[PDB]
This record gives structure tokens, sequence and C-alpha cells, in this order.
DNA sequence: TATAATGGGAGCTGTCACGGATGCAGG
DNA sequence: CCTGCATCCGTGAGTCGAG
């Protein structure tokens, strides 16, 4: 279904606030942006999906984002709540880029 | 809507044997039974600043700025003044008439009693809940979940 | 890199006869 | 539920030459 304004607004800020958590993971933990957002996204989307990304300097098997979730989560509470906001941010972006997709179509069909 | 607690200290005057004795009052609870008519009479000179509420109502007695009087004002008694308003000592306030009692929104605590005369002035010490709603546009979004008790300077939305 | 925009579009129409599988009403 | 008949789908449909 498509997005009423405040769940777009909604949708929108914590994707924002979500990348900010994790710019202030990378702060805390001292791992690489891209990794903990990978395994953040990895840990969102399921089991099903974990794959190589030409991106990052290492291989992630579900065996490394169960390492790197294990020193997130065990992260002092202040900090662990960036975490959760993460999460919550990469559902919200999952959720806006499936609930715009028909623009996409209304788009491509001038072309 | 955020409902602000309130504790503050207000006297009322009462006929001696109307008064039902009672160390506290709940809210609703009958505060007293007037055989007849009794107009509570101001105790104190000065501008009068008249605070209702959803029932019953305050009245701040004051001369200068520093407020001089706080009276309570119980469900039953309909107030004979208006905000802003000059009055002298012994003029009528309020008219009380019938069974009088506490408002729901407001209970007393505890009651400092005196004996005067024919007459009881109750001291109370009164807590209640001051309503104030706020309109959230929709690019707003709420940080406090339902009946979160929040302080001072704490921020809601 | 920023008004807002939120489900497509053409279709091809006059053959004929078969094997095999697939399905439905009937004994 | 097993058999039989109706229906759908895919597969074929001469040779060489010239254009």
């Amino acid at each position: 279904p498509l997005l009423t304004l405040e769940e777009e607004v909604e949708l929108a800020r914590k994707v924002e606030e979500g990348m900010e958590a994790i710019k202030k993971l990378s702060e805390i933990t001292g791992l690489d942006p891209d990794l903990i957002r990978e395994v953040v996204r990895a840990k969102i989307l399921g089991s099903a999906r974990v794959r190589h990304i030409p991106g990052l300097k290492e291989t992630l098997d579900p065996k490394t984002v169960e390492e790197i979730d294990q020193k997130l989560k065990s992260l002092p509470k202040e900090h662990k709540r960036y975490l959760h906001i993460a999460r919550e941010g990469e559902a919200a972006r999952q959720h806006l880029i499936e609930a715009n997709l028909r623009l996409v179509v209304s788009i491509a069909k001038k072309y | 809507r955020v409902e602000y607690v309130k504790k503050e200290r207000a006297g009322l005057r009462l006929p001696l044997a109307a008064w039902v004795e009672k160390e506290a009052y709940k809210p609703g609870e009958i505060l007293a039974e007037l055989p007849e008519p009794y107009l509570f009479r101001a105790e104190e000179e000065g501008v009068v600043e008249l605070k209702e509420l959803e029932e019953g109502a305050f009245l701040v007695l004051r001369r200068e700025d520093e407020p001089v009087a706080t009276y309570f004002l119980p469900v039953g008694m309909t107030p004979l003044v208006v905000h802003g308003e000059i009055v002298e000592k012994g003029q009528p306030l309020a008219e009380a008439k019938g069974l009088l009692r506490m408002p729901r929104q407001v209970r007393a605590a505890q009651v400092e009693a005196e004996e005067e005369g024919e007459t009881v002035y109750l001291t109370l010490f009164l807590e209640w809940t001051e309503p104030k709603d706020y309109r959230v546009q929709p690019h707003m979004n709420v940080v406090v979940p339902e009946g979160a008790r929040v302080e001072a300077g704490d921020k809601i939305v």
C-alpha cells in the first residue's frame, strides 16, 4: 500500500538516524562503517541473503556476521541503543523502497 | 495531552456542625451537608484571581502581586465573583447550597482544621492535574510512550 | 542531486491433422 | 476412486533454382 505523509517522513527519518547510528557504532567499536552496515542489513534481511560484497575488505559469511553481531551486542547499553536504531533504520529502508515502486513504473512507461 | 501534576495549599471556612469530620478527603467524597445556604465570605482584602477547573475552582486574593489569600471552592459552591474583581473582608466570595463535596479531579491529602466560633477554617493540601493539549504536525514525532512520567525540561515531541 | 509526480499496452483474427497428456463427468 | 471420452497443446506439413 502507498505511504501516508507521516509514514514517508517516519521511514526517511528512521533511515537517516540509522545511518548516523552506524557512523556512531563505527566510532565506538572501531570497525568498518561498511562492515557494520552490511552486518545490520544481513540481520534485517534474513539468513537467506548473505553474500560477499565487492566493497568489503573481508568475506562476509554468517559466521563473521555472527562474530560482528556478538561484538555489537556485547557493548554497553547506551552504546547498544545505536544498534537497535540502525536495525530499525534498515527495516525502514526496505519498507521505503518497496513502498514507492509504482513511481518507477509510471516513470519508465514513458521510456 | 500532558496532565501536569500540581500540589497547593488552600483554605475553606465552613459552619462547624455541617462539616463531616475526616482526616483526608477522596475525590467526590462529601465534604459537608448544609441545612441552608451558606455564603463563604472573604477573610482578606484585594484583587480576585478566579482559576476555574472542570468542576470546582480556586480564588486567589492578592494586593500588589504577591498572593494575600488562597481559597478553595469545592463542588456545590457557586462563585459569586468574576475574574479581576476587588473584594473586601466580609463580602461573600461564593455561595454553598445543600451538600458540597470534592471534585473528581482533585484530592485532599491532608486537612488542618481550626476551631473558631461556630465555624471551622480548613487548611487543605490539595493535589490535582491540569491538562494541556499539543497539536502534532505530520512532520514531527512523539518521543514519549503512553502514561510515561516526565519532569521539567524533558522533551516530549 | 529536491514543487509534486505512486499498476503497461497492443492485440494479428480464413489450415488441418495428428500424439500425447491432462481433466472432468459418469458408472 | 478407476475407467472412458472430451479437450487442450505442441508438432509436423516435397525438391532444386532465383531473388
